[PDB]
């Protein structure tokens, strides 16, 4: 598949058509038998994973190859959650940045790789919990909220668990979803399900976002409604030494 | 002081009814040959605002440093109109009732 | 400038025993070109009769003191048995083209501002050509055409 | 015709919202004192052109941003307190 | 103007009468001319037939039956006219001559019965319902047959399709699945096919003997051994699987439904069903999807010999293949005829059940037609399509081009038989077929690209809505005279010689005769070809046909010549083109916009009003021209005389004018001297230049006409009163009004004047005393009645053209309940070019004028005249319509040479012509310079010189023979107005052909500061007194955010809106010359809050030492 | 409540449902009061909590309140906020504006 | 600047280009005849032509 | 994602690739111009780089000038990756700092 078509099913993580084998082992391949039937062994010492084949398919190792953790066997596309668990989340963010760009790329358009990573960094915003340290072991949670938890039980207050957690790629769409303030969160194709949940929680805001107080009316978080910059007073030459002799008084 | 946070929560009967200014647990409202609110309904003046701004629904002193002003008969509180933007009301349940956002 | 015509109410109206409706004897009245001889003459007023089977044509006009019609011939409108017409058709002294949204007419009402196209040059192009004048082989000889409607002409434009 | 001297007053600031801010909170000052608050006086202040002569450009963030383009003014991020910075405000001709 | 005709290829038919589809489909659905003994079947004749030999409840023991014999249509109660004055549909009642009969017998035929109300077709193709023109236009779906098909959820399998003619069965499709099961797919319910093949009585054996052997496939179409029964016991399984209810052994009741009879499917009386399902299939057929009553136990006749190409297409030998969906040979044409025929099985299907209703409920003695029989729901099912069906559009009547066009559509969408939008691509794309039927050119650019299009010039709608394009039979080496029209798949099997080929007196010439064959591009030998294009035109539209040049535009932009013609406004002056294609005169025709003689006689009358004719001996008729009078699109259709006193009238000849007409040619706009080059910016990207000089000859200029309409409705609180007593107002505000409210006409209107007075009650308080003291004593008298008048709306206004009034009672009059008087108002409006118009020539090359220049400037002849517009090269190379640059050639011919041009599609000029006529204009163009005493003045020479420097004259010839020499490629040395001095270098100048589109600048541009906030919304929107209130889209919220614009994004979503209390502290604020915000609290944040308290749910705002905060302080 | 030209009203539609529901509780709160049928109460009651269903989120449970003439289904207090114009996305997707124009470049 | 139709100037090339285009035609319909080429190879040979001149 | 203070101050970077495997001929040629820019232009560097009598110091902003220098050090065989600071490793969670990021403004 090519054009916008690609760059969805890349920004929404999508586990395409012709996921084209990966082998999820390293080891050596044998490529055996002939219109028949087309299966393909990337058996290493010890374990022998084989992985059958179309037969139409176009594989692309030929017998006897070394291969990789992850590696192509048959050309086609790769399924963005195969290789997270095969070969961990920056691997993952390296193939959606460069794949997504192959596109624009292909076509004439010429943008900067950063925009697409800001992006795709936010596809792996969140985290599942196996092995808790407080709060139910399944409960999906933002990656740095989860370090105010790890680096925070194993200084201070050292001790009880680190919670181990499991990297988690988020399509654009679940990932913008999941997303902590309710206010942002009401927009999107259920807001029921978002207010009735948040209320029997004492759940607040914050309204860290824009999403967020675009909908309140109130002053974006952004430009000069950025806290690093809108509190910044002009004092004018001789209003600065005038007030000056009312301060100690 | 100026807002940082917003917070979201379940509503106690005692807050909604702390919240109300009255009950439209009365009737059904709005004159249509004259458009006054109907009394004890669902626009009327008594128990929201004063749907005129200050003033009252007959006649009364039509001040700004007087604060808070309820007439002879009527009962109406004689403070800016945008009031009926703002002020609650409440209807009484004889029973139960849940939210069907809880239940469904 | 504008006009009046007897029984027309606004440009979009048509009348009887006339093949030609307000708009059209309009873009016609345009061309006439009105010559005026008297210098004080700022403003006149034409006036034209006009009855039954006759094909009115500018030179159909009625003659007055101080204005030569210089484009007699010209359609103006081709009348059928039972048509009459009488116009009160204003000519005013200006310069250059001046839309009729722009000044308006208070010839009384159903008066029908009319577009003015007052410029009396009609085209003007001019030779920059070689000359025998006893001099360098690169002089000018320079001749100024100008086309005129024979209200003004060349030679006074 | 860009903005007159915007290059110089982008580099005066660290995040260039915060030279907004500044034009900004300086054209709210120039504004609620009829201009009598200027610092680049004598023959500084920015004009226009008319049917007429040179009168007193009525534009405050102009004004601000040829003000600020001095180095007569300052920015405190944190200097003087809000409290006090609209005590002695209301002070040289307010009203 | 003389007029030379160009090319070969002698037209051998004149185009059909072109609103050929819709005038001569409904005739054929209304025999309305012929005795109702004949009348054979389809349209309203058939929808009867097909449901009235009517029976009651039981099957042969109750009476009662009513016998449809025949119809009769009305006459029409309102001209053509009254109609579309009054407010009403051009119709006429329509009988049924029924007869009702008995168990005791008793033939009461009661004489005729109203069943309800016929529309009828005007001559021109359009209809007039509730006033207003609608045109129906035709659409297209699946041709009934059998099809097959590939199976879209499980590749290497297929389903199969049985479709039959719409509203005429139901859709059978046949699929078989991952289990084997081989599922019947009926009405959106699916059982194993065998329940009905065991229905139609196959049995087990019978069944692998004829379905086995290829494919294990059959394997799974059996083991239901449990239902491979008593075929009986079957039919009743079945009737309870597709009812749920009803469990009894009458099921013979409904498998007779989706079976035998004219009830259901009908695929055909003997037609393209039976046809095509038996080459298909395996030949052999009837009609129907199996026979019943073979003597009281159904037999099979299409389903298993379906399921054999079924089955023998999942293996299958060869012959046995695929179905192409998108052949025309399986694309059907649903004229107006039958739609409205369509409808009438509706209608008469309801009409049935409410007649066996009245059966059961009365008196079997007394029952008469007339008393079964209830008039409304053939009329509300009839009205229902005319009025509301996605079919029936309005009528497009900007120009005559336009209308004609309209009727001539076609699309895939409308009602049921339709697919929606949001399927179809491989339907889009122009299939080959087309060709000569369809055009591959007029679609719209975008959402239903390929979903319309138009109908081809020659290409005829059949018999079964096949489209059929005329052929030239070949008799092997003789062109034969002899038309052969011929459906899309009858042309699949000879080999179709082009027309660009050549010939020999009656016979072809050359030895490699192109032609094509099913679709291929082939060679072939001039005795081997059989048939030929008749010619080009064949393969376009009307519109693309209109195009001089087509040959030399790139397809794209051809499309964009093609509409946008039919956006081009009438104009005063307007003019047939310098160099048309033919269809000019043609399309005017039968447009019928313009008025043309009947009898060859003698006109006696003639005037602005009338043309009247003294037909010879044939009596004597006035022809009344329409006036000023207002297209749907506001565009003023109005007719001019083009004819004197007293002259003999050519047989049907140019009586009158139409609205874009020029002595009976096509009129879309004006030629006028163009040159193509850059100005100073001022024609950059599309936008062109202007000279004034346009304007002074009042050219592209139109009138446009406004429509206003007013109601007075009564009320709860007193009626809407149509008074000029309006209170308060001025009588100088009231000076235009006659004694009744309505504006005079001629009356010279502004924005904000009374268009139609009209008083309204309405209870707003009461006046407490001491006001009702004050008021007497002060005079003014207190008054009942508000003043809702009707008034011109900001950016309008014009001249007062016609009023119209129409009273509840009156005649023909029906308005809506409430509705009592309703009155129009009609504003004219000269308009004249404008910056922000858009012209457009035929070529597509579309833009806005953004410049007049006054003729000072403007480029110019050496002679002096200057040019008309600037038109920009830069526009040329990228689109590829090299066309505008032929025809801005041979205009430059005309100018000179005086004269016009017909330059047919394909088989128009050619440069070797079209440089032979500039070479005989150079020479008369120059002859005059000379004769009148000049030649090549220094700027020309100092151009001519580096003319050739840039090889474009010959070196070595005289400036006088190298002026001709560019003159001859079509440029010239223009002259600067500016400055009298030689644009370096020469331009190519001549006449181009150019349109006034459809849009303009008047009716756009709108600007508000404040004013009308809505009630509901609070938001500024719409405008009585100052208008408009522009949207900020999310995707400027987007772009506010992706500035820093912090305040600006914020301003946009309070004090310009919904924030009240914001808003008006900052317009206090504007007018006092203060800065302006300090907004307290978002009203936006507000709102929410409470709109969220009202829902229970407490929603604290709090400060980051996280105590509350309260942003309401009331 | 907005007056359309006349006597003809806007109500906001939400006010309808505010009523069927007042006069619910007042007919399941008089019948309670003088005269206590057991049956009449319970469907009563079954009626009085089907009445605050539609005020919060009428197109729940399956039938829609309907209007005395149209079957389009009038929004309530859900309605209000679920999106499209609707409290929390108006904002961020609509608002007219008041210092704006337009015209053909 | 301007466009006129001698503007489109086509090359002196390209007549014989196509003269050239159509005798190699001529060679590849005989190699066909024989047997040289198969149905499909004979298409592929005949597009490669086109493409190419 | 919002800058909202200039740098995180983590240590880890990306390591742009200005060499492309063609997973069909298994080849590596050096990217083309125009991408590599995309990966360059207007980052700051996370390490050093040194390469044809160059150093570049750690947490230089790169120019366009500087990636094509880096361009052309690599073809001299010098450069085979950039490390450089990225949107992907800043550590600011809400968003990016002013030194990830880095330019386009
Ligand atoms: C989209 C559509 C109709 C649209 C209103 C018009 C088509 C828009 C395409 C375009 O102009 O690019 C569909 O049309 C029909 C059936 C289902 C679809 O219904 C639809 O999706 C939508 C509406 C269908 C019918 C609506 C009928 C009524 O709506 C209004 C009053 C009734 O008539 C409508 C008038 C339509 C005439 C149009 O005419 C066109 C120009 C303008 O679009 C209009 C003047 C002309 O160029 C004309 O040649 C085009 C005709 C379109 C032929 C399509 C027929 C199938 C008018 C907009
Ligand atoms: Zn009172
Ligand atoms: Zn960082």
């Amino acid at each position: 598949t090519q054009g916008l078509p690609r760059v969805i099913e890349l920004f929404e993580a999508r586990r395409p058509k012709a996921k084209a084998v990966i082998s999820e082992i390293d080891g050596v391949v044998r490529i055996e038998e002939g219109e028949d039937r087309l299966s393909v062994f990337v058996e290493s010492e010890g374990f022998s994973k084989e992985y059958k084949l179309p037969k139409d398919a176009r594989l692309l190792v030929k017998d006897g190859d070394y291969v990789e953790a992850g590696q192509p066997l048959t050309r086609g596309a790769i399924d963005p959650h195969q290789l997270l668990e095969a070969k961990g989340p920056e691997a993952v963010e390296r193939y959606l940045v460069d794949e997504i760009q192959k596109v624009y790329r292909a076509q004439g358009v010429k943008l900067h790789d950063k925009h697409i990573e800001i992006v795709v960094r936010q596809m792996l915003k969140y985290v599942e919990v196996t092995d808790p340290g407080d709060s139910r072991l399944l409960e999906g949670q933002v990656l740095e909220k989860w370090d105010v938890e790890a680096l925070n039980e194993r200084l201070i207050a050292e001790g009880k668990v680190p919670v181990a957690w499991k990297p988690l790629l988020m399509g654009v769409t679940k990932s913008a979803l999941s997303t902590k303030s309710w206010l942002s969160a009401a927009s999107f194709q259920n807001t029921t399900h978002v207010l009735t949940e948040a209320a029997i929680a004492g759940k607040k805001d914050e309204l860290i976002g824009l999403k967020e107080n675009v909908i309140l009316g109130r002053l974006i978080p952004a430009g000069t409604g950025s806290d690093f910059v809108r509190f910044t007073q002009v004092v004018d030459q001789r209003t600065l030494k005038a007030i000056e002799e009312a301060r100690k008084e | 002081k100026e807002v940082r946070k917003v917070r979201i929560a379940l509503a106690s009967p005692e807050k909604i009814r702390s919240w109300s200014y009255g009950e439209v647990e009365k009737p059904e409202t709005i004159n249509y040959r004259t458009l006054k609110p109907e009394r004890d309904g669902l626009f009327d003046e008594r128990i929201f605002g004063p749907i005129k701004d200050y003033e009252c629904a007959c006649g009364k002193y039509k001040r700004q440093r007087f604060e808070g002003k309820v007439c002879e008969r009527c009962g109406v509180e004689v403070t800016r109109s945008i009031v009926r933007r703002y002020r609650m009301g409440h209807i009484e349940l004889a029973t139960p009732a849940a939210h069907i956002w809880f239940v469904k | 400038t504008s006009v009046y015509i007897e029984d027309v109410l606004h440009e979009f109206s048509t009348i009887p025993g006339v093949k030609e409706d307000v708009v059209e004897i309009i873009l016609n009245l345009k061309e006439l070109v009105v010559r005026f001889l008297d210098p004080k003459m700022a403003s006149t007023t034409l006036i034209l009769r006009a009855e039954g089977p006759k094909e009115v044509r500018a030179g159909d006009f009625t003659p007055s003191a101080d204005v030569e019609i210089m484009n007699p011939d010209l359609h103006i409108a081709t009348l059928e048995e039972g048509g009459k017409l009488y116009m009160e058709v204003r000519v005013d002294r200006g310069v250059g083209y001046v839309p009729a949204e722009r000044h308006g007419i208070k010839d009384r009402i159903n008066a029908i501002p009319v577009d003015a196209i007052f410029s009396p040059v009609r085209r003007v192009a001019f030779q920059v050509e070689d000359t025998r004048l006893g001099q360098r082989t690169d002089l000018d000889k320079l001749t100024l055409r100008i086309w005129t409607d024979g209200s003004v002409t060349p030679l006074e434009a | 015709m860009a903005e007159p001297g915007i290059d110089k007053l982008f580099g005066m600031v660290d995040s260039k919202y915060r030279l907004t801010v500044v034009v900004a909170k300086r054209a709210q000052q120039l504004l609620r004192h009829r201009f009598k608050n200027t610092v680049l006086e004598p023959e500084e202040r920015p004009k226009m052109r008319t049917l007429e002569g040179l009168y007193d450009d009525p534009n405050a963030v102009t004004w601000a941003m040829k003000e600020l383009l001095t180095g007569r003014l300052f920015f405190g991020e944190n200097l003087v307190p809000e409290d006090r910075l609209q005590k002695e405000m209301e002070r040289l001709y307010p009203t | 103007m003389e007029i030379k005709r160009f090319g070969r290829i002698r037209e051998v038919i004149p185009l059909p009468p072109l609103t050929e589809i819709q005038v001569e489909s409904y005739k054929k659905a209304l025999q309305a001319d012929v005795p109702p003994e004949k009348r054979e079947n389809v349209g309203i004749q058939a929808a009867f037939k097909e449901t009235f030999p009517i029976e009651e409840g039981d099957k042969g023991k109750g009476g009662l039956v009513l016998d449809f014999l025949e119809y009769r249509i009305g006459d029409p109660p309102f001209s053509q006219d009254e109609c579309r004055e009054k407010d009403l549909t051009y119709q006429a009642p329509l009988y049924a001559r029924l007869q009702l009969i008995h168990k005791d017998t008793g033939l009461i035929k009661e004489d005729e019965v109203f069943l309800g109300h016929l529309p009828l077709m005007t001559e021109d193709g359009s209809f007039i319902i509730n006033g207003a023109d609608r045109v129906i236009v035709s659409q297209i779906h699946r041709s009934p047959g059998v099809y097959f098909t590939p199976d879209p959820a499980r590749p290497g399998r297929y389903i199969a399709s049985i479709i039959p003619l719409p509203k005429r069965g139901p859709w059978i499709d046949l699929e078989v699945e991952a289990s084997g099961v081989v599922t019947m797919k009926v009405n959106k319910r699916k059982f194993p096919l065998v329940l009905l093949l065991r229905v139609l009585g196959y049995d087990q054996e019978t069944l692998v003997r004829e379905l086995s052997a290829y494919g294990d496939l059959v394997q799974g179409l059996l083991d239901e051994a449990v239902l491979a029964m008593r075929p009986e016991e079957a039919m009743v399984r079945l009737f309870t699987l597709l009812r749920p209810g009803d469990p009894p052994k009458k099921d013979k009741a409904l498998a007779y439904l989706f079976g035998l009879l004219a009830d259901p499917k009908r695929y055909d009386l003997g037609e393209a069903g039976r046809y095509k399902a038996e080459e298909k299939l395996g030949v052999g057929l009837s009609g129907r999807t199996l026979v019943r009553f073979e003597d009281g136990e159904f037999k099979d006749e299409v389903f298993l010999p379906t399921l054999r190409y079924l089955f023998a297409l999942t293996a299958g030998v060869p012959g046995h293949e695929v179905d192409d969906i998108d052949h025309l040979g399986n694309r059907r044409i649903r004229t107006v005829g039958e739609l409205m025929a369509d409808q009438f099985r509706v209608g008469l299907a309801r009409l049935a059940r409410g007649v066996r209703e009245r059966m059961v409920m009365g008196s079997p003695d007394t029952l008469t037609p007339a008393k079964l029989v209830n008039s409304r729901p053939l009329e509300a099912a009839l009205r229902e399509f005319f009025s509301r069906s996605q079919l029936s559009q309005f009528k497009d009547e900007t120009n005559p081009l336009s209308s004609l066009r309209h009727k001539r559509r076609i699309s895939a969408l409308g009602p049921g038989g339709l697919t929606r939008e949001r399927a179809g691509f491989d339907v889009r794309d122009v299939h080959r077929t087309h060709y000569g039927r369809i055009c591959p050119v007029e679609t719209p650019e975008g959402a239903n690209i390929g979903l319309i299009t138009s109908l081809a010039a020659y290409a005829r709608v059949d018999a079964l809505g096949f489209i059929r394009t005329p052929y030239r039979r070949v008799k092997n080496g003789v062109v034969t005279e002899e038309v052969v029209y011929m459906t899309a798949s009858e042309e699949d099997r000879y080999t179709i010689a082009q027309a660009n080929t050549p010939l020999e007196g009656d016979r072809i010439a050359t030895d490699r005769v192109v032609a094509r064959r099913r679709g291929e591009p082939v060679i072939v030998a001039p005795e081997e070809v059989e048939f030929m294009d008749v010619s080009p035109k064949q393969v376009f539209s009307l519109n693309t046909n209109l195009i001089p040049f087509l040959e030399h535009d790139d397809a794209n932009r051809a499309l964009m010549g093609s509409n946008m013609q039919t956006q081009a406004v009438p104009l005063i002056r307007a003019q047939a083109p310098v160099v048309m294609t033919g269809l000019e005169e043609r399309v005017v025709r039968d447009s019928l916009a313009a008025l043309y003689a009947e009898e060859d006689g003698e006109v006696v009358k003639v005037d602005g009003t009338r043309i009247a004719v003294r037909y010879e001996d044939g009596r004597l008729v006035e022809h009344p021209l329409r006036r000023y009078a207002r297209s749907n699109q506001g565009t003023a259709f109005d007719q001019r005389p083009r004819v004197r006193v007293g002259q003999r009238v050519k047989k049907g000849d140019l009586l009158a004018d139409g609205p874009a007409s020029e002595e009976g040619f096509l009129a879309l706009g004006q030629n006028v001297l163009v040159a193509i080059m850059p100005f100073d910016g001022y024609n950059f990207e599309d936008a062109i230049v202007i000279s004034e000089e346009l304007l002074k000859r009042d050219f592209y200029t139109s009138i446009h006409i406004e429509r206003y309409e007013i109601e007075a409705r009564d009320t709860k609180l007193g009626p809407e009163r149509i008074t000029r007593d309006i209170p308060h107002l001025s009588e100088a505000a009231l000076r235009d009004l006659d004694e009744e409210g309505i504006v005079r006409i001629g009356a010279e209107v502004k924005p904000g004047d009374i268009l139609v007075g009209r008083t309204s009650f309405k209870g707003e308080q009461e006046p407490s005393p001491e006001e009702r003291l004050l008021r007497s004593i002060f005079g003014e008298k207190a008054r009942d009645v508000k003043d809702t008048s009707l008034r011109v709306p900001p950016g309008e206004g014009g001249i007062v053209v016609g009023r119209l009034r129409l009273r509840r009672g009156d005649p023909g009059v029906e308005l809506k309940p409430g509705v009592r008087e309703v009155v129009r108002v009609f504003v004219a409006q000269k308009r004249k070019l404008q910056v922000g118009d858009k012209l457009a020539n035929r070529h597509g090359n579309k833009g806005v004028v953004a410049k007049i220049l006054p003729v000072e400037d403007m480029p110019h002849l050496p002679d002096g005249t200057p040019v008309d517009v600037i038109l920009n090269p830069l526009g040329v190379p990228s689109r590829m319509n090299l066309g505008q640059i032929l025809e801005t050639h041979l205009g430059l011919a005309g100018y000179f040479l005086g004269q016009r041009y017909i330059s047919p599609v394909f088989d128009g000029a050619t440069e070797p012509e079209i440089k032979e006529l500039l070479a005989e204009a150079f020479n008369l163009y120059f002859g005059k310079r000379q004769g009148e005493g000049f030649g090549v003045d220094k700027r020309e020479k100092e151009v001519l010189a580096r003319a050739e420097k840039l090889g474009l004259v010959s070196p070595g010839k005289s400036p006088e023979e190298q002026l001709k020499e560019l003159f001859d490629l079509g440029k010239v040395v223009l002259y600067d107005g500016r400055t009298g001095e030689p644009f370096e270098g020469p331009i190519v100048v001549g006449q181009m052909f150019i349109m006034k589109l459809y849009h303009m600048v008047e009716d756009k541009m709108h600007a508000r500061s404040t004013g009308p906030y809505s009630l509901i919304t609070q938001q500024p929107l719409g405008g009585k007194a100052q208008f408009g209130g522009q949207r900020f889209g999310e995707m400027e919220v987007w772009a506010l955010e992706a500035y820093g614009a912090a305040h600006t994004l914020q301003e946009m979503l309070t004090i310009k809106s919904d924030d009240i209390e914001g808003r008006n502290a900052a317009y206090q604020a504007i007018i006092k010359g203060e800065d302006v915000p300090e907004p307290s609290v978002p009203e936006s944040f507000r709102v929410l809050v409470k709109e969220l308290q009202a829902l229970a749910l407490d929603v604290q705002t709090l400060d980051e030492k996280d105590n509350p905060v309260d942003i309401f302080e009331g | 409540m907005v007056q359309v030209d006349g006597g003809r009203f806007a109500t906001s539609d939400l006010n309808d449902l505010y009523r069927r529901l007042i006069n619910r509780n007042n007919r399941l709160k008089k019948l309670l009061a003088q005269g206590a049928p057991e049956i009449i109460i319970r469907n009563e009651k079954r009626m009085l909590q089907e009445a605050v269903d539609a005020v919060i989120d009428n197109g729940r449970r399956g039938s829609p309140v309907t209007n005395p003439g149209s079957e389009r289904p009038l929004r309530s207090l859900t309605d209000i906020l679920s999106g499209k114009q609707g409290r929390f996305r108006q904002n961020l997707l609509g608002k007219r504006v008041d210092y704006s124009g337009r015209s053909v470049i | 600047i301007t466009i006129g139709i001698d503007d489109a100037v086509i090359p002196e090339e390209k007549q014989r280009y196509l003269e050239e285009a159509d005798r190699k035609l001529r060679q590849i319909e005989q190699a066909y005849e024989m047997g040289f080429l198969t149905d499909r190879e004979r298409y592929d040979q005949v597009i490669q032509l086109w493409t190419e001149t | 994602i919002v800058v909202r203070e200039a740098d995180c101050g983590t240590t880890n970077y990306i390591s742009v690739p200005l060499f492309q495997m063609d997973e069909v001929t298994r080849t590596l040629r050096l990217r083309k111009r125009s991408d590599i820019e995309s990966g360059l232009y207007g980052r700051v560097l996370a390490r050093e780089v040194e390469a044809l009598g160059r150093r570049l110091e750690e947490g230089r902003y790169l120019s366009l000038e500087d990636v094509h220098f880096l361009i052309k050090a690599a073809e001299a065989g010098e450069v085979r990756e950039v490390p450089v600071r990225s949107p992907l490793t800043c550590q600011t969670r809400y968003g990016v700092c002013q030194k990830c990021y880095g330019y386009d403004l």
